[PDB]
């Protein structure tokens, strides 16, 4: 179930 | 949300050639002057055997990272990109759950040495042999295959950079919620490609440029080959593969 995208699309 | 989701005049066509080809610049993970340096940097007989020598699981965990490596640079490149930050999050990781691994593809012709058939692979060049404790060669025959025909191109880096922010930005992805702002975003881009080419009387590549379904094709392939190497080390890949290798091709 891992989920990395998200993480990577909101750090700024 | 953002200038490129309508029509764009030429003056702002102008400046989004220039915008993505920094974009790319800024994030093209290795410089193409030391891959070019690097190119008389070959294995050895000796290196070559000792890669074939390496258990199958050992290589798929060490290519599944650096293709990993190879995608979040991609993924820094489409958050650069103009007009893709503003579109939602569904259709963002939609693109690049379809589109990363095609990026990549791409991006590796400038790694791939035309002449004596050889990728620049953990510090040197080595040829197809290095990776056939992988089993899966049809796969690796198709991904240098597939580098051969784009190296004959002969592309510069600004295009690269142009066709690869299309290569992303491909409205007919299944799952897009805002595609009417996609497809314009995807017009805009490919005004932009084809700009560029006209300025620099390059148009003849367009007819060169393979198919949308070969790029289709390597993708289907990496995820069937994964499959069957999930089914004979499981663990290894719930234990050891990036979870984001996992998130874009075995689905979690
Ligand atoms: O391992 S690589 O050097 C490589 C270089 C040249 C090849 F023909 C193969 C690997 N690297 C960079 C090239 O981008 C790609 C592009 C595609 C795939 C992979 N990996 C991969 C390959 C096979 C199985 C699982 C996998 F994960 C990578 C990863």
């Amino acid at each position: 179930k891992h989920k990395i995208l998200h993480r990577l699309l909101q750090d700024s | 949300e953002n200038l490129y989701f309508q029509g764009a005049s030429l003056t702002e066509i102008e400046h989004l050639v220039q915008s993505v080809c920094k974009s790319y610049r800024e994030t093209c993970q290795l410089r193409l002057e030391d891959l070019l340096r690097q190119r008389s940097n070959i294995f050895s007989r000796e290196e070559v055997t000792g890669y074939q020598r390496k258990s199958m699981w050992e290589m798929w965990e060490r290519c599944a990272h650096h293709l990993t490596e190879a995608i979040q640079y991609v993924v820094e490149f489409a958050k650069r990109l103009s007009g893709f930050m503003e579109l939602c999050q569904n259709d963002q990781i939609v693109l690049l759950k379809a589109g990363a691994m095609e990026v990549v593809l791409v991006r590796m012709c400038r790694a791939y040495n035309a002449d004596n058939r050889t990728v620049f692979f953990e510090g040197k060049y080595g040829g197809m042999e290095l990776f056939r404790a992988l089993g899966c060669s049809e796969l690796i025959s198709s991904i240098f295959d597939f580098s051969h025909s784009l190296s004959a191109l002969h592309f510069s880096e600004d295009e690269i950079a142009l066709y690869t922010a299309l290569v992303l930005i491909n409205a007919h992805r299944p799952g897009l919620q805002e595609k009417r702002k996609v497809e314009q975003l995807q017009y805009n881009l490919e005004l932009a490609f084809h700009h560029h080419l006209c300025k620099t009387h390059r148009q003849s590549i367009l007819a060169k440029l393979p198919p949308k379904g070969k790029l289709r094709s390597l993708c289907s392939q990496h995820v069937e080959r994964l499959q069957i190497f999930q089914h004979l080390h499981p663990i290894v890949v719930q234990a050891a593969f990036p979870p984001l290798y996992k998130e874009l091709f075995s689905g979690g």
